[PDB]
């Protein structure tokens, strides 16, 4: 899958990872490749992307 | 299969099983804690893994500063209940008397006094509805461990007699693997609910 | 003669009610700690007081089951 | 002598044989995973100090 | 002579109803404190009055079972 | 003769139905006041008229249980 | 005689069915007026006609239980 | 003989089934009015024909309960 | 002599199962109506063939109950 | 003597199980065709193979209840 | 005597359990194929093995009912 | 005499409990693999672990049913 | 004679309650790990914790059923 953190200013990361997971305003959530078309707002919290063993954290604000 | 008591006051066979489980727990503890090694290997890493497992459970229930004291009660409690559940499965011998050396936890008095000892400790370190809830959780913890070991003990025994009297290896094999599973799950829920009431009364 | 069956339906219906109640409570606290895993103690203490309620009425039922047995 | 003793003890032994063919591979790998997991952290700390 | 069976089905059905009702109430209230934590005391009080209702009908069921076994 | 367990099955089934329905009502009212807290008095007033509306029929089942036990 | 057992059973199952149905209708109208409170009177009035509709037949069972107790 | 409790258990199970079915369908009509309150005529007419469908087989059961009571 | 009880419980269990099944299918087909209006014919055709499916076994039950009462 | 009541409880419990199963299947397929309307033939074929799949054991329960009535 | 009633109540409870369980499985898999219809073979193989379990414990229930009928 | 009826209702209620529990866990794992299809092996392995842990107590019910049949 | 089916209904209702509670818990655990795979060790841990809590009070019904068979 391709994950792309997009700001109104410009694109931030825009690469491919293994399994991205972030916490929504309802609660925790994880995304495996091949997920259902899903829509959830985010809270002010980081987004972990799990590039192998790296787990590069991206802190979103506002967020969707 | 009657209650064989040499003395009128107390069951003799239960005391024998308590002594043999205390000695086997003490010797596996001193075999895992022989010498000091900064790089863990062998069985010292296993004892440290159980130690940090109990610690993790304490950290789930309470603050680490409050519950740090309970770690050495909790690790001997989980290992004691662990070996006490797994002793009833290999031998469970029958002698010409009433009964000898089944397991300690199958005795109801052993498990109920161990549960009321747990709750006496968490009252020591620590309005009618609260006290009936207290007696309720004591007796449901004791009856939990007693029933979930004693039913498996009777079933294993029944299977043993059905095999010996007249082909039936794999049903008791599946049940006996499920019974060591029940033993480790009952030990873990017993020590975890112990630490839950300890955290509920300390903080 | 019928007091045995009386104690038996008492413990059976108490077990059924406690099983369904405990199953509902622990089910929804699984999904509670799955949505927001940093709320584990505040879910856990309320879980255990709910377990205390849904067992404590079948517990006094099964305490009464023995005096049903004797008669 | 009773007959149940050697019967259920023999099937407990053959159940441990089946659990030996089935079960020595998982838990020894779990213990090896725990053993290998402590060492990397220790070596990293030593390297930073050096 | 069937008063023991009477009192025991009464206690058993009251325990089953109280178990299912308390399970529903406690499970939805831990989901309520799970989706937002900051009014757990607001949720708990209405949870306890609901538990009080759904057990206060089987409590008078248990007392009526006592006077059933008395007869 | 069998009027005592007639009275008791009446009380038991009424308590089971009141428990399930009352648990559903209270569980939905606490998730309602959980997802938006500002409507607590409105939701509690309609919850109380709903639980009175549910347990209206088991209470007359209990007084019919009284006249069954007297039979 | 056994008509007392008949009537009690009819009364009990009518109370159980009315309790579950009334619990469903009231609980979902709690959620309904909890999400949109400006609609509250029209959906509570069709909730009340649904209440009369779900407990129409257990009242018929109560009347038939009077018939069965008379027999 | 025991045809009276036959007729009564027919009435009771018909009342339980009609109560659960009517409770489900009228509850989700409330939920559908809460989602969208401008299709109340088509929702209520499909509601009442569904009420006719769920109520039909217990009414057939209760008229056979009348033919069962006599025998 | 117990053929009347046999036929009556057959009709009652068929009515209870038909009531639950029709309640489920009618309830979320009116949910499907309330979400979007334009699929009312296809929702109602699948609805009535579902009514046929959940009522067919029940119909067989009441016919076999008359066979049981004839026995 | 008891074979007719045996066949009756067999057909009745099979009817209740088939009713709840077909209610679940047709209810979820009617909301499924309410969601994606162009998936109607695939959903209907899987629904009918599910209906036959869940009434497989109740109809053999019926044809075993016939020989229960004989024996 | 009691053996035919035993065989039939075993078949009836197995049919009711298989009906509810297989109804849940088949209903959720047709709503899952309504969500993502490109996952037809995976959903069908998983529903077939799940139904195989849910049926196969009442299958040995049914053959135990046969050896109950023989006794 | 009563031992075969005992055995049959024991294995029947075990079949009912195992059927409901297996239906719930299999239905949620197939909607889970419908939600995220790349999680299928983990989901079905935890589902088979769940099949074992819901069929723990019905299987012991089966062998205790054989005990009840033997007496 | 009566204690055998006493023990049988006790272990049967215990198996039913443990099956429903285990099904609810395990089904919600596997849908929770279907939501995200990163917390499946803690969800399996609290899964086995929950399975113990809902399988605890039915097994005291099992051993009390053995006590009932003793008397």
């Amino acid at each position: 899958i391709h994950v792309s953190v997009v700001t109104p200013d410009g694109p931030v990361y825009e690469d491919d990872v293994e399994m991205v997971s972030v916490k929504a305003k309802s609660g925790e959530l994880g995304i495996l490749p091949g997920h259902i078309p899903l829509v959830a707002p985010l809270e002010i919290s980081a987004a972990r992307l799990k590039k192998g063993g790296k787990t590069q954290y991206i802190a979103v604000s506002g967020g969707f | 299969p009657l209650v064989e008591f040499l003395g009128l006051t107390f069951n003799l066979s239960d005391m024998l099983m308590i002594t043999i489980t205390c000695l086997i727990v003490f010797i596996i503890a001193v075999a895992a804690t022989r010498s000091l090694q900064l790089r863990p290997t062998g069985m010292q890493n296993f004892m440290e893994w159980v130690f940090d497992f109990v610690r993790g459970i304490i950290n789930s229930t309470m603050d680490w500063q409050t519950g740090g004291r309970f770690l050495t009660l909790g690790v001997t409690l989980i290992m004691y209940v662990f070996v006490a559940n797994m002793l009833g499965l290999p031998f469970s011998v029958h002698v010409n008397g009433e009964l000898w050396w089944k397991s300690p936890t199958a005795d109801a008095t052993v498990t109920l006094t161990l549960a009321v000892m747990v709750v006496a400790l968490t009252h020591y370190y620590g309005f009618p509805l609260k006290i009936i809830e207290e007696f309720a959780n004591t007796l449901t913890l004791g009856l939990r461990l007693f029933g979930n070991i004693y039913a498996g003990e009777i079933l294993l025994g029944l299977l043993a007699s059905l095999g010996t009297h007249y082909g039936a290896a794999i049903p008791m094999m599946v049940w006996q693997a499920f019974s060591i599973f029940v033993g480790t799950i009952q030990a873990f829920i017993f020590t975890m609910l112990t630490m839950v009431y300890m955290a509920h009364k300390v903080s | 003669s019928l007091g045995v069956l009386a104690a038996a339906i008492a413990v059976g219906l108490g077990a059924l009610g406690a099983g369904i109640g405990n199953g509902l409570i622990v089910s929804r606290t699984i999904e509670g700690i799955a949505r927001q895993p940093e709320l584990r103690p505040v879910l856990q203490t309320t879980m255990f007081i709910g377990v205390a309620l849904v067992e404590a009425l079948p517990i006094i039922g099964v305490v009464f089951s023995f005096i049903y047995l004797g008669r | 002598s009773g007959g149940t003793i050697i019967y259920q003890l023999l099937m407990f032994i053959i159940l441990l044989a089946l659990l030996r063919k089935f079960a020595w591979q998982p838990l020894m790998n779990i213990m090896k995973q725990r053993e290998e997991h402590i060492a990397n952290e220790i070596d990293q700390a030593e390297k930073r100090r050096q």
